[PDB]
């Protein structure tokens, strides 16, 4: 709400459902699960969840940062837009997407083995592009993300991916004025949110979203076996709505599991 | 407590690195087997997976029959040891300006090779691209102190340095049984970042 | 419904006496000729009585007036960017030479029409007029009464076939019958018709979800693209037979798209929404949002289409905006709570679909339901008939499946789906035609070893084509509104266009490869993907593009990307490094055949006429009538062509002049003409001749390799 972070990667894998395909942003439950796995170690996640369950805790997925903050294309009412261009895009002439990251793909190996060729895609950022989560300024979050500097984000992360440099900044105005979370007019979820149920019936009627399917494993220390998550369909970073809704933190534990698998989907919005 | 202590080296080339490539096209008179590069910089890269697996196959000959490889490089099974506390990073060719001040045109060279048949004695030439000699790359390696680590921190440092004395004896790269590797770790130090730890005795140990 | 099928046959077999008049040269009206010939040919009271009085008969009258909106049938391609041809009236044979409409074929034929009229007299006399027998009476009606002109007496551009004209009279007749069954020449202003459509989002993502470590990769690509083809054709036929209609209420089914000419009736809207929700609950049950079918319908009137520049684009935009809204707004709040609230404790996954429903392995690790069904269908693809059975395996519908039967009985079926056999060669009762581009030669592990000529000269490579038309959807939008006052973009002409682009790239692409040692994996006009041996791949692309500019009158030309790959490099890695080349081929003015690498992207004009038949033929004529200069000379010529500063022009001058005095003085003059050629097109200031010489010498070294 109050303080945009800055992640400067220069090497990152961000998943997309495979290893052969990566994506240049990372869909806010990834950064929230990174913080949960960073507060599970240095054991602190009870404080981070008593903070996180509050309505003070907002969090927001990454958008590019090339000399200024970007926002998604709002889906409907005629790919990213700088904040200077969003009002001109709601008139809409041409805002063709420049290069933020080049998505390379490299074949790798496990030498002297039998089915050993895997292929890792990689967003290689173009020497100025950063990714900027927007979250509420809090010291616990700063101790968490200043060590996610050195643990990394997203992909392989122990083979040298997703490792950044955090450069916490104030939010520039005309982007702080339009983060609302309780509005009643033409609004845009710049997170990937999942509404509460009756609130979701309120959400579907004139919401212009994508769906995008957050899924596809639980990272644990208590199974010695990899169990699939509960395959959560969500909304997109575009996803215009009317009458701003209220999201969840959807427990997607693979049933009969020792702990919770949280999958942050509650929205910070953008007025338009 | 919690810490993330990073290691640091300029990793110098004593012969030429050949690493990698995805086999685009042969291009009849051009480089068969080009070296891996950076898409933005077009400079040679030592990727972090290539360092990580290489020094965990070097430690799978010393520290094998294991728990200590498993907790330093993860294991897909074995619920404790997933992302085992070592966070590699790609290496990024620091001394490019020095290579243009020593005077060289490209940062990679083309080595001409061939293969002479045992019966016909007919040649078969190759043009392997190498990352040229006396280049330094930036090597940093995050080791991650937690409480379960704080049981057993120091014997993970008699491995890492032991895992860096072996890349200086094996080759780190592609066809390095005939030259082509021979990497070195000049100016090898350690420091602590996010947390708080004492790396005085560690930095005396890294000699 | 007996009135409805009598209405159908009396609309579709209406104006069949135009062939019976064109053959044998009669004088009276074609309606009376067709109805008397029909009463002499078969026994049907109401069908004859409405072939009589169509100029239930009143529905056929109004439908003929709507679908209307001596020379041969001209083309489709007299209407684009201006450059006029005519067709010789023949029969569509799906294993034969194509009918390239040369510009000199305007002739009173009258001898082909004897064969057409005797074939309709043969295969329609002993014929039952049931409801299930409409399909052959479309399909055979495409074989004969295509390539014949619809109405030739007027001086209007007769691009419209008689087959397409008659099937649109049938379409508007059934639609008028449904609308007038809802209610009970001011009909033209009444909004009666409803151009429906769908879009199957996810076709190019369902096919290419294969990994570098797929066990069998190219069989999966062929089976998946054919599976989505049959899915869109079953959506088309399942909507048309769930509703009280049939095929010919349809324009094409090419991509994921299919345009129908349904009626308003206040009941096609509700069965459209119901069929949409039913089929999408099917797609949720078996795919989990990997692909989604969205239906959009634009209502319009009869006077709206006949105005025609400004109104057909309006109803097309109306039917596409609802598709766009349903593509954005995906689901409806019950399905999504059924999607999220699961209690799955999965441990294994499909290694392809990443889906968890029912997982019994077919290979080393694990596989899904649908991926095991495609493992079955990739072996059943080599059959000829594809039956729509209930619960037989590999599903394409809610109460339906699909399997490739080897022309057998003792099997349940609903539709037979012939695909490479003709429009009538071995038709059963419920058989409809599918256009499929699945030529197949020796299997793909042998395309890299059969690159040699059995004389040991040829490099063991394996080439891949990904060619496509430059802009298809732009031609669907405004390809026909370029001439006139924006006119000529009618339903009929766009239908004939998309049929002839779905007849070219799916039927005639097999006869462009009825040799040629390559396996066309999927071909649909929006894309072609052909893996084969490189000498035959390059000849395949050259032959396809030259036949495609003998087609289309030189408009709408295509742009290919050919990649050479070694032995057994995986088809996931192979179909992606070739998509890069054909998007670099689309990375210039109109088109290019981007060969081997990301450069070498030559325009097709300064290719086949200029590399493949000019420069390589002179290189081949030099190094095959001559003995002393070998591959070392060609290697140094390629090196000097690849470096090329001005100093290399000096070094090449010295080199060629220095070797000229090192020949036998009986071989000096042949070398001297070759020296002058190479030095002329090395220093030619066009900048193109150097690149063309470099690729030409690449090709000559790839030929002569032992």
């Amino acid at each position: 709400t109050y303080k945009l972070y800055i992640m400067t990667f220069q090497n990152a894998h961000f998943g997309s459902g495979t290893l052969d395909s990566s994506k240049l942003t990372f869909s806010a439950d990834r950064i929230f699960s990174a913080l949960v796995l960073e507060a599970l170690k240095m054991g602190k996640l009870d404080a981070f969840l008593a903070e996180a369950n509050q309505d003070k805790f907002t969090l927001t997925d990454a958008f590019p940062f090339q000399f200024g903050p970007f926002l998604p294309k709002p889906i409907g009412y005629p790919q990213f837009l700088a904040l200077e261009n969003v009002d001109d895009y709601l008139n809409g002439e041409l805002f063709e997407n420049e290069e933020h990251a080049v998505i390379d793909t490299v074949t790798k190996n496990q030498p002297h083995k039998d089915d050993n060729l895997y292929q890792v895609a990689t967003t290689r950022f173009s020497n100025d592009t950063s990714l900027y989560v927007i979250a509420n300024e809090s010291d616990l979050l700063n101790e968490l993300m200043s060590s996610l500097q050195y643990s990394g984000l997203g992909g392989k992360r122990s083979s040298g991916f997703g490792r950044f440099e955090l450069d916490i900044q104030n939010i520039p105005l005309e982007l702080s004025d339009r983060l609302t979370k309780n509005h009643s007019d033409k609004v845009m979820s710049l997170t990937t949110a999942l509404p509460v149920d009756a609130d979701l019936e309120e959400a579907m009627e004139d919401g212009h979203y994508l769906l995008t399917k957050s899924s596809g494993f639980a990272f644990s220390h208590a199974t010695n076996e990899n169990y699939r998550k509960q395959d959560l369909y969500k909304f997109a970073s575009g996803s215009t709505f009317s009458k701003t809704f209220e999201g969840q933190i959807v427990d997607v534990r693979p049933l009969d599991f020792p702990h919770a698998v949280l999958n942050y989907a509650k929205p910070l919005f953008f007025k338009l | 407590t919690f810490a993330k202590i990073k290691f640091s080296a300029q990793i110098r080339l004593e012969t030429g690195l050949h690493i990698g490539g995805s086999d685009a096209f042969a291009a009849i008179g051009a480089i068969n087997s080009p070296v891996i590069k950076d898409p933005i910089t077009n400079l040679p890269i030592i990727p972090g997976s290539s360092l990580k697996g290489k020094m965990r196959t070097l430690l799978a000959k010393v520290y094998n029959e294991s728990d200590i490889l498993s907790r330093l490089f993860g294991n897909s099974k074995d619920k404790r040891f997933k992302m085992g506390r070592l966070i590699f990073r790609d290496a990024f060719l620091s001394n490019a300006d020095e290579l243009d001040s020593l005077g060289v045109r490209s940062y990679t060279e083309v080595k001409f090779e061939n293969t002479i048949d045992r019966i016909t004695a007919e040649a078969n030439p190759r043009q392997i691209e190498r990352a040229i000699r006396n280049s330094t790359f930036d090597f940093e390696l995050i080791y991650e102190i937690t409480d379960e680590n704080e049981n057993q921190v120091e014997e993970d440092f008699k491995v890492i340095r032991d895992g860096l004395k072996l890349l200086e004896l094996d080759y780190l790269g592609g066809s390095g049984s005939r030259g082509y590797g021979k990497v070195a770790f000049e100016n090898l130090k350690a420091t602590t970042v996010f947390g708080n730890y004492d790396v005085k005795t560690l930095n005396e140990l890294l000699t | 419904k007996k009135e409805k099928i009598d209405l159908f046959y009396g609309a579709l077999l209406a104006d069949i006496g135009k062939v019976i008049q064109r053959a044998t040269g009669e004088r009276k009206k074609h309606a009376l000729v067709g109805a008397d010939w029909f009463d002499e040919i078969a026994d049907n009271q109401v069908i004859s009585d409405q072939i009589r009085y169509h100029m239930l008969a009143y529905i056929t009258y109004i439908a003929d007036n709507i679908a209307s909106g001596y020379t041969n049938q001209a083309d489709i391609f007299n209407v684009f960017g201006a450059q006029k041809r005519y067709f010789k009236p023949t029969v569509l044979n799906l294993k034969s030479k194509p009918n390239f409409a040369s510009a000199t074929y305007e002739p009173f034929s009258k001898g082909d029409y004897a064969a057409i009229a005797t074939r309709i007299k043969n295969e329609l006399a002993e014929f039952e007029f049931n409801q299930v027998q409409i399909d052959s009476l479309l399909n055979l009606f495409e074989a004969t009464l295509s390539f014949v002109p619809s109405s030739t007496n007027t001086k209007e551009i007769a691009d419209i076939s008689l087959a397409d004209h008659s099937r649109l009279t049938a379409a508007f007749a059934l639609a008028i019958y449904d609308y007038l069954e809802d209610k009970g020449s001011a009909f033209y202003e009444e909004e009666a018709f409803l151009l429906a459509s769908f879009d199957l989002s996810g076709i190019q993502d369902f096919i290419y979800n294969i990994n570098i470590a797929t066990n069998g990769a190219a069989k999966q690509l062929k089976a998946r693209s054919l599976y989505l083809d049959f899915m869109s054709e079953y959506i088309a036929d399942s909507l048309l037979d769930k509703l009280g209609l049939n095929r010919a209420n349809m324009l094409y089914v090419g991509g994921g798209h299919a345009y129908f000419v349904l009626a308003n009736t206040e009941k096609t809207v509700e069965t459209l929404v119901q069929f949409e929700k039913d089929f999408n609950q099917f797609l949720l049950a078996n795919f989990q949002t990997r692909l989604y079918v969205a239906f959009g319908w634009g209502s319009f009137a009869a006077k709206d289409i006949m105005n025609s520049p400004e109104s057909y684009r309006q109803v097309y935009q109306k039917a596409s905006r609802m598709i766009s809204k349903k593509k954005i707004s995906r689901y409806d709040y019950q399905t999504l709570m059924l999607l999220n609230r699961g209690g799955k404790s999965s441990e294994r996954e499909c290694e392809i679909c990443h889906s968890v429903e029912n997982l019994v392995s077919y290979h080393d690790q694990k596989v899904c339901d649908i991926c095991r069904g495609l493992y079955q269908f990739s072996k059943e693809i080599a059959h000829d008939h594809f039956i729509i059975t209930e619960n037989e395996g590999l599903p394409i519908g809610p109460n339906a499946c699909l399997k490739g039967v080897a022309f057998e009985k003792l099997s349940q079926e609903a539709f037979s789906r012939v695909y490479v056999k003709n429009d009538y060669k071995a038709g059963t009762v419920k058989a409809t035609h599918v256009f499929v581009g699945d030529y197949q030669c020796d299997e793909i592990y042998n395309y890299a070893a059969l690159s040699k000529n059995e004389n040991g000269l040829g490099i063991k490579r394996l080439a891949v084509v990904r060619l496509d038309v430059d802009d298809l959807g732009a031609a669907f939008m405004a390809g026909f509104s370029q001439q006139g006052n924006g006119q000529y973009s009618t339903l009929s002409r766009s239908a004939t266009f998309s049929r002839s682009m779905s007849l070219f790239f799916k039927v005639y692409i097999n006869q462009f490869a009825s040799d040629k040692k390559l396996s066309i994996i999927y071909a649909g006009g929006d894309d072609v993907f052909a893996i084969g041996s490189w000498q035959d791949i390059i000849a395949f692309t050259v032959e396809l593009r030259e036949n495609f500019i003998k087609w289309t009158n030189g408009k709408l030309t295509l742009s290919a990307g050919i990649g050479l790959f070694a032995d057994k490099t995986p088809i996931s890695l192979m179909a992606h490094q070739t998509g890069e080349l054909e998007e670099a081929a689309k990375g210039n003015e109109k088109d290019s055949i981007s060969l081997f690498s990301s450069d070498y992207t030559f325009k097709f004009d300064r290719f086949i006429t200029n590399v493949y038949d000019d420069k390589l033929e002179q290189i081949r004529y030099f190094f095959n009538h001559q003995d002393e200069r070998g591959k070392n000379f060609i290697y140094k010529l390629i090196e000097l062509l690849r470096n090329h500063d001005r100093m290399n022009m000096a070094r090449l001058a010295y080199y060629l002049t220095r070797l000229e005095e090192l020949t036998r003085e009986t071989d000096r003059d042949k070398f001297k003409t070759f020296k002058n050629l190479f030095y002329s097109w090395y220093t030619n200031k066009n900048d193109k001749d150097r690149k063309e010489a470099e690729l030409a010498l690449l090709l000559y070294i790839y030929e002569i390799r032992k």
